[PDB]
């Protein structure tokens, strides 16, 4: 069990000293098993090795959990990567000198998923914060440059790991438990994330993503919620909201209306991006559930301000085949079946912003929108 | 806010080029020489030389960015800056490790830049000022060996055009660097010399002088040691003004002045960041006049003389490792 | 057979034992031997060039007490 | 470390010094002299003025230069210090080696001598200085080989200098360090660390008692030290240049010193004017012994880096134009091989010594072939070139002023040559092979009887020396010596595996392969690298009599039949690639 063997090192780690390279062996086959009991001892058989030992046999332990990280299986590299932070959390101060080892697995990059590149950001980003020693310093602005020219890689790949990066080192950088000169540092972190993949619609909606995310299941410092809404709130009301009074102007081959509105108003100018294309209209799902939870979080679950968004109208031509799906040509079909998923994103998202309201017209809008869905999505077989 | 001093864009991995680059335009005479040239192969050419002309088209765009931006300001807002595409895809062709978008040394680069300029000075010179790197960048080294059995000396000439010198033992300050480049030190053991006066491995003293000095001392640090290969991040007192009297074969009285300095910021030596510091040497631009400027790839800061100082002294724990000092004769 | 000596990353003098005809691959793998440094780690500097893989040391005219000047390699990018 | 076999090239007896002289030591009570060579030789002269040739015995045991002796136990032991990093205990009257220390790590250079107690002190570059008891060391037998060490420590650079007082409690170090640094032998305890000297000390005396201190330094100022004060009461200014040697009287009170400069001078310590320019040497002094049979002392013998040994008078110093013009006493010295070229067929050497002969010597034989005179050493060389090609096989050092031949694993059996093409009457003959039989000719486990490798033989007097690569001499012997019960039983120990290979088991070693391009002038072929080039042409003779009809080229030269593809590859080819011949018909 865990507790014969913690109890084992424990007390007799005098002896067990002598063959460090015997028990990490020994602990490095059990971790290529496939039963999680074997593999939970081998785990806890580097643990303990780095807890109980001296320095040189505890760079053996962080030398051999980057060959598993290294290594290529999805059991070992999730492992390891467990191992590697309970490290970083029990011990900093030793995990603080073998820096220059886990960083070294940024050079394998290629043979990592991208759930296990986003915790294995997540140690480096704890590691480098959890101190604010001079060594400490070194690390960060280390990983700082190595995002820095990840984001700016023409490769897309080294585009999108710079951005899943950047995000996850933000989330520890504004992790509540943060003065001024940390609150810009991380604010110019988003800075650079939000300039590098403005160009790449998929890139942009990576962003949105991974950064929404963060913003749901971390407590932030509220300085550092104070300027993420600010800029995406006018961002987004640029970008999409489009006044309803100026009536649409274009090339259109269809004629363009206000469709599926509620009950001088806004509205979502979600076709003219979309025939433009022949901010992108396929981040506007991402982009706006990015801006619900920041607008929740500086207000405490409350939503006033986006209450327009909810029963605005969007700017969609005649939906409803008029007996002419036939005579309707490949480019206008798939234009067209673009026009209902991004309609129908969007409708699922503002149902999950105003799910959790109370007031009863407030309901009632939420289940028309629902409604909304539902029939909206009958037409797409069409 | 944006400085009229045109940074250099990142292509992929290519702050060691950019750091180089904005050092030797700022280098006195450098452009100078670099246009005189490119007059001596144009003329040549309308009665191998590709890298002075790529070299001339850099500080040719440099240049007319810095007078646009004087005139227009309005014209640029995020940041001011230009691509060394063509200067790039010449030291492709002239070195192959610089094809791809792999990390460099600078000291290397700015090696492969001033050794093939010196060749076609040499190609030029042939056929027919001239001197262009060996009157700014090249001195003359004297190594003498006196063996402990026999007294006897023998001398050595080599040129240079960097001094490399280390930063750790195996605060310190520049003095110390040098005194363990060309002081006298003592070869013994496993190390011992062979005199041909004695026949005889015997312990000796080597020493170094310096006989001619350039106009422009480069020092090249080894910040970075063996046991395995790692990077030392602790600087040394790295001092505005250096005189190199104490280890030279005449008295002088001659003195050196900063004013340029390239890091490299990272916590290994197989990756990192490269950024230049130059110190400045039309009625707009003399208000930068003794200050120094920060170039991160396409950014460009200002910093005060005391303030960029106490950024590399070792107290304050820098962490961009100072890697190459350039000091001018005054 | 002549002797050189390499100034090493401490600025320590060590000496080789090394024929003309020696390509900078030999050098390099002497100085291995001595200082543990591998030889594509090595920039070996003689009179402000860089020697290069290939070439023999008769190519720059190495000569007995001739100093070499060892460095590595700081990338950034 | 790798073993190494290396041998001289000498005659049986070397009545002469080869080289210059570190160290004298003089026996008053049988009138001899002891002379440490820089040839690794120690010789004893007989300093009585009637003998016209005062050579008595050469005590023949260093591989290195000998820097100290020390005549210890009224005349009976020598201790010697050496650059072969030992010490060694030699029996002064019969002329044989008792026992070799082997406690230092570098060169031994100094030895200190306490004549009441009986005690040495070695110091060396090692940094370290071990003391010894003479009687111990004398007393030492086959059982009985195990000695306590007491080692002074302290000394932070390479000891050039080491003196004690005459009661054995008083040592002092001189060093690199610029210092003189004393201790107390019995109690092996620091004193105190002397300073004053800008450069390094190699000269040491002190007086009966141990009160005061005399030192020469390559500052060139000999300092007067007080022990009791532990401070310099007197510096000495009368050599240009660095000052080596340095004797004083039983008085304590003139001191008698040499250098690089070449003069020796005789200073009172009361007072530096009083100064008596005694002589001025043909080199630099190495070392001065003073003749004390009598109060002033009658001469001096002075060693120098030349191999002659002089004595000069010294009636009328207590009585610049020197003293002495010509030395009283002269003792005969040899000449020191200075040159060295291996001929291309790595076989014989021409070399050029100090008195401007050249000679002709033969490795494979160890002999040499002819004197050549005051011919010109380069035009001999030209005279001598031939258009073959071997490859290295041995290496040459010139460290003793003799031809020592060393063969490392690594290249002692690259060279392949043919019966016909050496003197031997064609067969493959490895040199290196043969050589290594012949050294080896008279040890036992060689023969299957036959003994040797059946071509020549090296002469029996011929020192074979067995030694680490860059380190110490496991064993060292004569090649006639190699029979005895001692040397088989050593020899077995010493030997290493690469030459129990080719003289034991009687291997044959590898043979080169040097591949080509055979194409049409106007199919790669790897043949053995004596190919001739006869050979290639017939082969190709029989892919289209054939030495008539064909000529093959290479870099557009015309090849010689009887060439070989090695001697091709060297000179004619000049590429760095497979060596490429054009075939065409004549
Ligand atoms: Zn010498």
């Amino acid at each position: 069990q865990e507790q014969l063997l913690q109890s084992t090192f424990s007390v007799h780690y005098l002896v067990l000293k002598d063959m460090c390279s015997s028990i990490l062996s020994l602990a490095q086959s059990l971790l290529h098993s496939l039963d999680q009991s074997i593999i939970s001892f081998g785990s806890l058989l580097y643990k303990y090795a780095f807890k109980f030992f001296d320095t040189y046999c505890q760079q053996e332990v962080v030398g051999a959990l980057v060959t598993h990280i290294c290594s290529g299986n999805e059991a070992e590299v999730d492992t390891a990567l467990d191992v590697l932070l309970e490290l970083v959390v029990l011990n900093p101060s030793a995990m603080m000198m073998n820096a220059v080892f886990v960083k070294g697995i940024l050079d394998y990059l290629d043979n990592i998923s991208p759930q296990q590149i986003r915790k294995l950001f997540y140690v480096l980003s704890t590691l480098a914060f959890s101190k604010q020693n001079e060594a400490s310093s070194h690390i960060q602005d280390d990983m700082h440059l190595v995002i820095r020219k990840q984001l700016s890689s023409t490769v897309f790949k080294y585009k999108l790991i710079g951005i899943i990066g950047a995000v996850t080192m933000a989330g520890i950088m504004a992790a509540d438990r943060l003065s001024d000169e940390q609150c810009t540092q991380v604010t110019s972190l988003l800075q650079l994330v939000h300039s590098c993949s403005e160009q790449s619609p998929q890139a942009s909606a990576l962003y949105y993503d991974e950064f929404a995310n963060l913003i749901q299941h971390e407590k932030l410092d509220p300085k550092a919620l104070e300027w993420v809404g600010h800029t995406i709130c006018n961002d987004f009301q640029d970008a999409f909201v489009v006044d309803s009074c100026v009536v649409p102007e274009g090339d259109f081959p269809f004629p363009v209306k206000a469709l599926y509105g509620l009950e001088d108003g806004i509205a979502i100018n979600l076709l003219p991006l979309l025939f433009s294309q022949d901010v992108s209209p396929l981040c506007l799902a991402p982009y706006f559930r990015l801006l619900r939870l920041c607008v929740e979080r500086q207000h405490n679950g409350n939503l006033e301000e986006i209450d327009g968004l909810l029963d605005c109208p969007i700017f969609l031509t005649d939906l409803e085949p008029g007996e002419k799906l036939e005579s309707m040509s490949a480019k206008e079909r798939s234009f067209m079946c673009s026009l209902i998923f991004l309609t129908l994103n969007w409708f699922r998202e503002i149902v999950n912003a105003f799910c959790q309201e109370t007031s009863p017209e407030m309901k009632g809008k939420v289940l028309t929108r629902l409604k909304h869905i539902v029939e909206l999505q009958i037409i797409l077989e069409k | 806010n944006l400085l009229p001093f045109v940074g250099l864009n990142n292509l992929g991995n290519t702050s060691y080029l950019n750091s180089i680059l904005q050092v030797l335009y700022f280098c006195p005479g450098f452009k100078s020489g670099v246009k005189h040239l490119f007059n001596i192969i144009s003329r040549k050419k309308e009665a191998s030389y590709e890298l002075i002309c790529s070299l001339q088209s850099l500080i040719i765009s440099v240049e007319q960015l810095q007078a646009s931006f004087l005139l227009n300001p309005e014209k640029y807002t995020d940041e001011l800056a230009t691509q060394p595409r063509r200067l790039l895809n010449t030291l492709r062709e002239l070195n192959p490790m610089y094809e791809g978008y792999l990390q460099h040394d600078a000291q290397e680069v700015l090696q492969c830049i001033l050794g093939n300029i010196q060749e076609t000075c040499q190609l030029l010179k042939k056929e027919e000022g001239f001197e262009l790197v060996e009157k700014l960048f090249q001195g003359q080294l004297v190594l003498r060996t006196r063996c402990l059995e026999c007294e006897s000396l023998t001398e050595r000439r080599e040129d240079f055009q960097d001094i490399s010198v280390p930063v750790q033992e195996d605060m310190k300050t520049l003095r110390w660097a040098i005194s363990q480049f060309a002081s006298v030190e003592r070869i013994v053991g496993e190390d011992k010399y062979f005199c041909e006066n004695c026949h005889h491995y015997t312990e000796a003293e080597r020493s170094l002088l310096f006989d001619k000095m350039p106009e422009v001392i480069t020092i090249h640090l080894k910040c970075f040691a063996a046991s395995g290969l790692s990077k030392i991040n602790t600087p040394l007192l790295t001092p505005l003004k250096l005189s190199l009297e104490e280890w030279s074969t005449k008295p002088t009285n001659d003195s050196y002045g900063l004013f340029a300095v390239v890091m490299h910021s990272g916590i290994t030596i197989s990756s990192g960041h490269y950024t230049a510091s130059v110190k400045v040497t039309v009625q707009s631009l003399k208000e930068y006049e003794g200050k120094w400027l920060l170039f991160d790839d396409s950014e460009v800061k200002v910093t005060e003389e005391k303030d960029f100082l106490n950024s590399l002294s070792p107290s304050t724990s820098p962490t961009s490792t100072p890697y190459l000092l350039f000091y001018k004769k005054l | 057979s002549m002797q050189i000596f390499v100034k090493t990353l401490t600025g320590k003098t060590i000496t080789l034992e090394v024929e003309p005809s020696d390509t900078i691959e030999n050098v390099k793998a002497k100085i291995q031997d001595k200082e543990g440094i591998p030889p594509d780690q090595q920039r070996l500097i003689f009179a402000g060039k860089q020697l290069e893989d290939g070439r023999t040391l008769s190519d720059y005219n190495i000569q007995k007490e001739s100093t070499l000047h060892l460095v590595l390699r700081l990338r950034g990018g | 470390r790798k073993v190494q076999v290396s041998y001289v090239i000498r005659d049986e007896v070397e009545k002469y010094n080869r080289n210059g002289v570190n160290a004298l030591q003089l026996d008053p009570a049988l009138n001899r002299l002891f002379t440490a060579g820089r040839d690794s030789i120690i010789r004893i002269w007989s300093v009585n003025q009637h003998k016209q040739d005062p050579y008595i015995a050469s005590m023949e045991h260093h591989t290195d230069w000998v820097n100290d002796i020390v005549l210890c136990c009224n005349g009976k032991t020598l201790i010697s210090a050496s650059s072969d990093t030992t010490v060694k205990v030699w029996n002064a009257h019969k002329g044989f080696c008792m026992s070799t220390l082997r406690t230092h790590k570098d060169y031994v250079k100094a030895l200190a001598y306490a004549k009441d107690k009986e005690l040495v002190a070695s110091a060396g570059l090692d940094r370290q200085i071990f003391l010894w008891d003479v009687n111990t060391l004398t007393a030492l037998t086959a059982s009985n080989n195990t000695v306590t060490t007491s080692s002074l420590s302290g000394n932070k650079d390479s000891i050039y200098s080491l003196a004690m007082n005459q009661l054995g409690t008083i040592i002092v170090s001189g060093s690199t360090e610029k210092v003189l640094r004393v201790w107390d032998p019995r109690t092996c305890a620091k004193l105190m660390k002397l300073k004053g000297h800008t450069d390094n000390v190699k000269a040491l005396l002190l007086n009966r008692d141990g009160t005061q201190c005399l030192s020469g330094s390559s500052d060139g100022t000999i300092r007067l030290w007080s022990l009791g004060q532990q401070r310099c009461i007197a510096t000495y200014r009368v050599h240009d240049e660095g000052v080596w040697a340095l004797q004083v009287n039983d008085a304590f009170t003139h001191v008698y010193s040499g250098g690089r400069d070449r003069k020796i001078y005789c200073t009172d310590l009361r007072n530096p004017d009083i100064r008596v320019l005694i002589c001025e040497e043909k080199a630099p002094v190495l070392k001065m012994e003073l003749d004390r049979s009598a109060d002033p002392p009658p001469a001096i013998w002075v060693a120098t880096t030349k191999s002659t040994v002089n004595k000069w008078t010294l009636k009328g110093i207590h009585n610049i134009t020197p003293l002495c013009t010509q030395p009283d006493q002269v003792i005969k010295g040899g000449a020191s091989i200075i040159q060295c070229h291996i001929l291309n067929d790595k076989r014989h050497i021409l070399t050029k010594d100090t008195n401007n002969n050249v000679a002709y010597w033969d490795v494979l034989k160890a002999c040499k072939v002819e004197d050549l005179g005051k011919v010109d050493f380069e035009d001999e060389i030209k005279k001598r070139f031939k258009m073959v090609y071997v490859p290295n096989w041995f290496s040459v050092d010139l460290k003793t002023g003799m031809l020592t031949i060393t063969l490392d694993e690594s290249d002692c059996f690259a060279a392949w040559v043919s019966a016909k093409d050496a003197g031997f009457s064609d067969p493959k003959l490895n040199l290196g092979g043969l050589l290594l039989q012949a050294l080896l000719e008279y040890w036992p486990r060689t023969h299957v009887v036959q003994k040797g490798n059946g071509y020549f033989q090296v002469p029996p007097h011929t020192p074979v020396i067995f030694g680490e690569a860059g380190g110490r001499t496991l064993f060292r012997l004569l090649c006639r010596d190699s029979g005895g019960e001692t040397e088989s039983m050593l020899l077995n120990e010493t030997v290493p595996q690469w030459v129990i290979d080719i003289t034991v088991d009687k291997n044959m070693p590898k043979f080169n392969k040097i591949p080509f391009y055979l194409q049409p002038h106007a199919d790669r072929l790897s043949a053995s690298d004596m190919l001739q080039v006869r050979k290639v042409m017939e082969h190709v003779y029989e892919k289209i009599l054939a030495e008539e009809k064909i000529e093959l080229l290479c870099q557009d030269q015309v090849l010689d039949p009887n060439m070989d593809l090695r001697t091709v590859k060297h000179f004619i080819w000049k590429s760095g690639g497979d060596l490429t011949l054009h075939y065409r018909q004549k």
